[PDB]
């Protein structure tokens, strides 16, 4: 329970370690949706239902177009990718024992306090509400309406100025 | 600001929720209002390079307010010593730190 | 007028659809604007009390609400019943 | 590099009314009418003063007040309401508009009694 | 293109800046670098050619990552003492990072592997928005932070980019792979003297700005790209070599033009702040920047390479060359001298 | 909090480090440059989120339009790098050192 | 006593389902003038669960052409997710509330896809390829309006959660103030659900077991399992979000009693339509769902931004 | 004739009510002849971390008669 | 914790509903029922060629509108604010040039499907 977000960040870690090995990316995009659901669950950790469920709603019709291009571009004869060499997976079991390395190393220079896995688990809210009501986020992603209307406008003119960015591109 | 347009019409465009104790949703408070207002009082019209040496009180506490880092090691050494000092004994918890208790 | 008049009669005949959808986008932001109860909603929403009303200290002042919640004085909103 | 001085075990010992909120959210509309003038100045020392340890003998009313306001509910009317938070704490999150018939129930043997 | 298109895309880009100008917040701030990325790519991509598609490749990639290494120091710094400003008190390798990514943002020190050639293979319009506008924002990123800069790393990339925008110029036949390499020589000027005195980076900024625009300007004219092809230029417009002849041996900054201006009181700035043997070696390199405008203004201007006699219908057919942009652009700046405390 | 975001900030660096090491394909760059902006959107919320500054939780999806917007212009290159050559590996643009 | 409740949602559907695929197949076919199953039990009562015991006796092909892990975890994802979507639908008081009850859905509803693509992208196949890239393009049409379709039903009602619903519909059903939303969710309640007059994915007569040629029984099953578990959800919201039966609290087996009798409609609503109507060519159903019902869409996206504001109807933040 | 349809749909028709009716039934039983109180806010998860508080640790429990 | 204990369970009856469909069939394989399909001949290429589909402008107005339907959802919280009218005007706004983002791209055939 105490080692429970330590455990959903080491697996986000690795969800974003293998992303960066460059497999196929198929096996990358499958290495998104698996870290883009645990990072539902750590913003979910520490509060917000929202946002966490709102990177799992983008980038799932973000890989959806991902799963579409690599079809008709980016795809070879043979994928090649995690266990189809020695390379990656040499540098993908070398890169966690490398994690379980550093983070049980300066846990001996506990003076910084990077990580305190003594101290863990018992510092991750702070103090938050208790008796208290309207609260939760999206109350203030919807300050776009009230008192923050310029990350609206500003956001808003990059999708209508998107959409003729992108066909000119293509043209 | 570079080409300052804001002040020169004196909207806020967006300078009213650069820091923490800027104007919450509806009322609610960022958890550090107490420490950023002494702190940001203190260096008005005293600008920079003067609000870096003697405001320091008001940073430092600030600096603990928000990363709260010394209540860690306060609160590290804590079990580091109980951790130690029980394991060869000499501590019996009470029974409102093992469970048991008279909750309010 | 017929040719701009007619010229809606095709275009409900074919494509039915860009017409709804023109027509209540003209049609949503104007009808606020010829409301009688559009007022109410920044009011309604205004009324919540979400946090806790903080009470002032009585100097000398200020003859609104006194201590006491029930007193004829201060926002009572008898409008939100009996809309 | 300083001490926090606060207070000790026995000086915020209170009588608890150890009751539920769902009987605690039925009297709150008789609690905010009396027993305000002792909770308002409360809170006008907590809004003003920020500290729990230097409004703490205003807690002890409100602690005090809303005892006074149950002991004329035990003794007056206190099977009808009763009655009332026993339905209203069946819903799942207490709410008044089930419990209609029993409110008036008890508003009129306390707009008589009390 | 279609207006509708055009007016869209000429507009993101006058939001880039603009928006980087005028707000405090580092996100606002940041995003004002994307309008500048967003809107570009379009316009590198109007031949859709084997050139333009590799430049935007090049530029993207290559500059999106920086976007990220920018906003990295912004949320180690929304963490730090939260807000969305670099205070005063704020850790080294955020800004180191920031200012590293900055570097990446216009091309200094290794970071300008990537600017001739995206400067190459384009046209000459979308050679002068880089290399003046685009340029602006970041700066804006880096007025702001006036102090609280490493004095150490701010130099090193100045003159490596020094080094590598003289040593690099000297190969580079096409005039586009040049002028990026101008860019990046004068930068070693606006980004060095950033922490002394920054009103004298918004200075050399507006007068490189008036500098280039004449040529890229003057090369639009002929779209001549080559050293080969800017030489028969006494054939076409011999009315132009005036200019380019003080515009190049003024970018190249000789005392009597203006361009020695920036490179001459910033270095009172240097020698002003007990830095007597940094300023040297830049100096002594600014002068082989002009050994390729030297050679450069031969081939144009003072020896009449041999011309071609299908050009005889190039005498023939009237051009018109812009107004107010070129005769003020280019008297503005090489006769501007005289008037330097108003300048500064 | 202190355990994810040094957890964080290594997973940002992780996908710095492989969107500067290439393996044969643009698209799988772009894809690392997807995860480089979620664990800065997940690094400014929480931040955003145990502050309780709900007031810059207009943030973390401001920064988000511009991942999918920054990703169109990316993936429609892809179509113009494809329509050249049909098979997207970055070894094949190398003609503008010429 | 939660295990118990578990037991008691997920064998009352998967129960359910075994006979949605016998009811598919006989009132298609007195439609057809033809009786279904009346044999293997009294009146085909007990045809699937020879079909089920049938399936799981024959060879799982493992084909010497996949990728023998998203081969085997997509039939896992299927079966997990449309099982696992049942877990905050509220029978009036539902085994999990959320606050974010809906988003769930949409967000689970979309890894619905990742099933069908990795499938058939592992299958080394022409005719499985097509299948999740007729995916692809289908959930591109609909999801746009899944949310918007979906939003301006939330948006005069308060929060997403569909514990609201039973009290904003105390007294009336949403299908009458938005009959055009109820309209377009019954179609995109039938591209989700990629079983439907507009099939395109498991294509028998282009793209012959589309996402599920090289499936074997094994694994063939948890596709029909989630297929056939999906489409009593999709009718199961419209028996929350527009038609709202009567929950009246103290006989709360009054609302789930009426949400069976219009979800069996709907379930069986869904049964007329493969019964009579071809499929779209797969360019038109983007062509019908970008030009005619996404600005419809959004036109009344607005129109019930300004139905409240307009009078008061501000739904309530409880 | 059409009417064979039912067994069909009536044995599907005592197969949804089960997880409506016995989701109520098994809160009732596990949280006191109660609803299971579900907490949206930060609010009334306050109430029953109180109303935990004056009891044995259930919380469906304890009211008047105390003083 | 109370999901955790849902949904690990739906992955174990599907996880234990495999084992038991792999396990319990009596296989046979051998060689050319595993190799690939197409209807009854060799498969002339790869299966796993460049696909070169004809959407691709759609799936990028689409990865456009997922921001933006993200950008519309918290609107059931933002009638809650007090102010109501920039709310108002500002979801104008948003739908509105959308549409027009949307009507450009109708006409400049975006929506069309290349061929
Ligand atoms: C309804 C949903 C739930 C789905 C699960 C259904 C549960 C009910 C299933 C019960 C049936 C169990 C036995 C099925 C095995 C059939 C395969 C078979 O014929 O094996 C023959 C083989 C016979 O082996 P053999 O000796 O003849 O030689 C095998 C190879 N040949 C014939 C080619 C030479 O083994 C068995 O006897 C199967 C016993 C399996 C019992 C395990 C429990
Ligand atoms: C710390 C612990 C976290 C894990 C550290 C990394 C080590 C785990 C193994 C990852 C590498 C395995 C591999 O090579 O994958 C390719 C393999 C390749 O297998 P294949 O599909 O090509 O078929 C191989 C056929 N045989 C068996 C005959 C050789 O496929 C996968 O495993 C992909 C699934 C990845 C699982 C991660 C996602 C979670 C599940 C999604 C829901
Ligand atoms: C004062 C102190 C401050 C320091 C002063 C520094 C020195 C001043 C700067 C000198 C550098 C600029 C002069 C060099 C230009 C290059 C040479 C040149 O342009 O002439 C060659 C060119 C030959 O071309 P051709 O085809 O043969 O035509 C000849 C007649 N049409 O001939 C041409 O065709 C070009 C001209 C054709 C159009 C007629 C314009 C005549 C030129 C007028 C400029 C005269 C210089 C200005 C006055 C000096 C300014 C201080
Ligand atoms: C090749 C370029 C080499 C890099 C430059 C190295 C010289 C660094 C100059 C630093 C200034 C200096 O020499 O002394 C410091 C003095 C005041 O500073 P101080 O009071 O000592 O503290 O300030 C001075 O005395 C000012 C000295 C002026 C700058 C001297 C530049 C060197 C000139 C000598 C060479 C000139 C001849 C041509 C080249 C021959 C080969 C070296
Ligand atoms: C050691 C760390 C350096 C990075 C490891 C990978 C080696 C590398 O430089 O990447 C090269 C590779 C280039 O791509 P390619 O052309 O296909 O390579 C073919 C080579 N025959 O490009 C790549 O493979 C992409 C590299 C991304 C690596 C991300 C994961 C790094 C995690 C391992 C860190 C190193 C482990 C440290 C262990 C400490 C020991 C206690
Ligand atoms: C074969 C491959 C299978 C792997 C993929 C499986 C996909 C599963 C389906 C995806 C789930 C959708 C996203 C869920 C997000 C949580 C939903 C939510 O927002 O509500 C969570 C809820 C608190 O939210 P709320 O109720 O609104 O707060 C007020 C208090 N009432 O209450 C909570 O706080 C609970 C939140 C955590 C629940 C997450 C469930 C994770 C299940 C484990 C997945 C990994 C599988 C285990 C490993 C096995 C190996 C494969």
């Amino acid at each position: 329970m105490n080692n429970y977000i330590f455990v959903l960040s080491s697996l986000f870690l690795v969800g974003c370690l293998g992303l960066a090995l460059k497999p196929s990316p198929i096996y990358g995009g499958l290495g998104l949706i698996v870290s883009g659901f645990v990072g539902c669950l750590m913003v979910l950790g520490f509060g917000g239902s929202f946002l966490g469920l709102m990177v799992f709603l983008i980038y799932l019709g973000g890989m959806l177009v991902v799963f579409g291009y690599t079809t008709a571009m980016a795809t070879e004869e043979y994928p090649e990718t995690w266990g189809s060499n020695w390379l990656i997976l040499g540098f993908l079991v070398l890169g966690v024992i490398m994690e379980v390395f550093l983070i049980c190393v300066l846990n001996y220079y506990d003076e910084v306090g990077v990580i305190n896995l003594d101290g863990l688990g018992d510092w991750l809210m702070y103090e938050v509400d208790d008796v208290g009501v309207m609260l939760e986020g999206g109350i203030g992603v919807a300050a776009m309406y009230s008192c923050a209307t310029w990350m609206m406008v500003v956001a808003g003119w990059s999708l209508f100025a998107g959409i003729f960015i992108i066909i000119e591109i293509t043209r | 600001p570079f080409l300052d347009i804001q002040k020169k019409l004196g909207i806020s465009l967006d300078r009213h929720f650069m820091f923490l104790s800027a104007e919450q949703p509806y009322k609610n408070a960022a958890r550090c209002h107490a420490f950023e207002k002494e702190w940001i009082e203190c260096a008005h019209g005293i600008g920079g390079t003067r609000a870096k040496k003697e405001c320091k009180i008001e940073f430092d506490d600030f600096e603990e307010c928000l990363l709260r880092y010394k209540t860690m090691r306060r609160m590290h050494d804590i079990k580091k010593q109980r951790e130690k000092l029980m394991k060869e004994g000499k501590y019996t918890p009470p029974p409102h730190h093992s469970g048991r208790e008279e909750p309010r | 007028a017929g040719r701009i008049s007619a010229f809606l009669k095709n275009a409900w005949a074919k494509e039915p659809v860009l017409v709804v959808s023109f027509s209540v986008w003209g049609l949503a932001i104007i009808m606020p604007m010829i409301s009688p109860y559009t007022k109410y909603a920044s009011m309604i929403n205004k009324a919540t009390p979400y946090n806790y009303p903080v009470p002032v200290r009585d100097d000398g002042n200020m003859p609104d609400v006194p201590s006491h919640p029930q007193d004829p004085l201060g926002p009572s909103l008898d409008w939100l019943k009996n809309l | 590099p300083g001490i926090v001085e606060l207070p000790t075990l026995e000086e915020l010992k209170v009588e608890e009314v150890k009751v539920s909120s769902a009987v605690l959210k039925a009297a709150a509309h008789h609690y905010g009418a009396q027993c305000d003038k002792t909770n308002k100045e409360f809170m006008l020392c907590r809004w003003e003063e920020k500290d729990p340890r230097r409004c703490l003998k205003e807690g002890k009313l409100v602690n005090g007040c809303a005892l006074n306001f149950f002991r004329q509910i035990k003794s007056h009317c206190a099977e009808p309401f009763t009655e009332y938070w026993t339905c209203l704490d069946y819903s799942n999150m207490q709410l008044f508009r089930h419990c209609r018939q029993q409110q008036a129930k008890f508003d009129q043997c306390v707009l008589d009694k009390l | 293109m279609n207006p509708i298109t055009l007016a869209i895309i000429y507009f993101t880009i006058f939001l880039g800046p603009v928006i980087t100008m005028s707000s405090t917040n580092l996100m606002l701030m940041w995003v004002g670098l994307e309008f500048s990325l967003l809107a570009i790519i379009p316009m590198l991509i109007n031949k859709k050619n084997p050139r333009s598609t590799e430049a935007a490749t090049k530029y993207f990639v290559t500059q999106a990552t920086a976007s990220m290494i920018i906003l990295l120091a912004i949320v180690l710094n929304y963490k730090q003492l939260g807000t969305w400003m670099f205070q005063q008190q704020t850790n080294g390798l955020i800004l180191n990072m920031t200012l590293m990514a900055l570097s990446m943002k216009l091309g200094l020190a290794p970071f300008h592997f990537w600017l001739p050639e995206v400067t190459q293979g384009i046209p000459l319009h979308m050679g002068l928005i880089l290399l003046t506008w685009q340029k602006i924002a970041p700066l804006s990123i880096l007025i702001q932070i006036y102090p609280l800069l490493n004095s150490t790393i701010i130099l090193m990339l100045a003159i490596t980019s020094i080094f590598m925008g003289a040593w690099g110029g000297l190969n580079q036949t096409q005039m586009r792979k040049i002028m990026a390499y101008s860019s990046i020589a004068h930068m070693g000027w606006m980004l060095a003297i950033l922490p002394y005195n920054p009103s004298l980076t918004l200075l050399n900024l507006m007068i490189y700005i008036i500098l280039t625009a004449p040529m890229f300007m003057a090369l639009m004219l002929n779209n001549s790209m080559t050293i080969n092809s800017i030489s028969l230029l006494w054939n076409k417009t011999p009315a132009m070599l005036t200019m380019i002849s003080l515009m190049l041996l003024s970018l190249g900054g000789l005392p009597p033009l203006t361009g020695f201006l920036p490179k001459w009181i910033i270095i009172t700035e240097l020698m002003k702040n007990n830095c007597l043997i940094m300023a040297t070696l830049m100096a002594m390199m600014a002068l082989l920047n002009l050994f390729f405008y030297t050679r450069l203004i031969y081939s144009t201007s003072l020896t009449m390479f041999p011309t071609n006699n299908n050009s005889k219908m190039m005498t023939h057919q009237t051009k018109t060359k812009p107004n107010l942009m070129f005769s003020t652009l280019a008297i503005m700046s090489t006769m501007t001298l005289p008037l330097a405390p108003q300048l500064i | 909090m202190p355990s994810t975001f040094f957890n964080l900030t290594m997973a940002f660096s992780l996908s710095l480090l492989g969107t500067l090491m290439f393996r044969s394909h643009l698209m799988s760059t772009l894809l690392c440059l997807e995860g480089m902006v979620l664990s800065l959107f997940i690094m400014t919320s929480v931040t955003s989120l145990n502050s309780n500054s709900m007031s810059s939780m207009p943030i973390p999806i401001t920064i988000l339009v511009f991942a999918a917007c920054e990703a169109a212009v990316g993936l429609a290159l892809l179509v113009k790098v494809s329509n050249t050559y049909g098979t997207d590996y970055v070894q094949n643009l190398n003609l503008l050192q010429c | 006593m939660f295990f118990i409740n578990i037991l008691t949602l997920l064998v009352p559907i998967l129960i359910a389902m075994a006979f949605l695929t016998l009811v598919e197949r006989k009132i298609l076919g007195y439609m057809q003038l033809r009786k279904g199953p009346n044999i293997v039990g009294p009146y085909g009562i007990l045809q699937p669960f020879a079909d089920a015991m049938k399936l799981f006796m024959k060879e799982p092909m493992r084909p010497l052409t996949t990728s023998m892990s998203l081969f085997i975890i997509a039939p896992t994802l299927s079966l997990t997710l449309a099982l696992s979507l049942w877990v905050p639908l509220p029978m009036p008081h539902p085994l999990i509330n959320l606050n974010l009850g809906i988003l769930f859905i949409l967000a689970t509803s979309s890894l619905s896809v990742y099933s069908i693509l990795w499938s058939g992208w592992a299958s080394n196949s022409k005719y499985s390829l097509f299948g999740a890239l007729r995916a692809v393009a289908q959930t591109i049409s609909y999801e746009v309006t899944m949310a918007i379709i979906l939003l301006s039903v939330l948006l005069m009602n308060g929060s997403y959660s569909l514990q609201t619903l039973i009290t904003t519909q105390e007294h009336m059903w949403l299908l009458l103030p938005a009959w055009p939303m109820a309209m377009m969710w019954f179609i995109s309640t039938l591209a989700e659900t990629n079983r439907a007059p507009f099939d395109l994915t498991e294509g028998e007569s282009e793209l012959v077991s589309g996402f599920n040629v090289e499936y074997a029984a094994g694994p063939f099953a948890l596709f029909f399992m989630a297929e056939y578990t999906n489409i009593i959800l999709m009718n199961a919201l419209t028996t929350i979000i527009f038609l709202g039966p009567l929950y009246y609290i103290n006989l709360p087996e009054l609302y789930s009693t009426n949400f069976m009798m219009e979800a069996l409609l709907l379930s069986s609503t869904f049964l007329w339509i493969r019964a009579s109507y071809p499929r779209f060519r797969y360019d038109q159903l983007m062509h019908l769902l970008w030009k005619n019902f996404l600005p419809l869409t959004l036109a009344l996206c607005m129109w019930h931004i300004s139905l409240p504001i307009f009078t008061a109807g501000v739904p309530p933040y409880m | 004739m059409w009417f064979e349809i039912l067994p069909g749909l009536a044995i599907m028709g005592v197969c949804l009510v089960i997880p409506g009716v016995s989701t109520a039934y098994i809160h009732k039983f596990t949280n006191g002849g109660k609803e299971k109180r579900v907490a949206r806010v930060q609010y009334q998860w306050y109430l029953m971390e109180r109303d935990r508080r004056i009891s044995g640790v259930n919380r469906y429990y304890v009211s008047k008669g105390l003083e | 914790m109370n999901l955790y204990t849902v949904i690990f369970i739906n992955i174990l009856l599907s996880l234990t509903l495999i084992l038991v469909a792999f396990w319990l069939p009596q296989m046979n394989l051998y060689s050319e029922k595993a190799n690939p399909y197409e209807c009854g001949f060799d498969p002339t290429s790869s299966a796993r060629l460049p696909f070169s589909m004809k959407f691709f402008l759609v799936a990028i107005t689409f990865l456009l509108f997922d921001l933006e339907i993200a950008l519309l959802l918290p609107l059931p919280w933002a009638i809650q604010t007090i102010k109501t009218s920039t709310m108002m005007i500002m979801a104008f706004i948003l739908v509105t040039i959308l549409s027009l983002g949307l009507a450009y791209e109708w006409t400049q055939k975006g929506l069309e499907w290349t061929e």
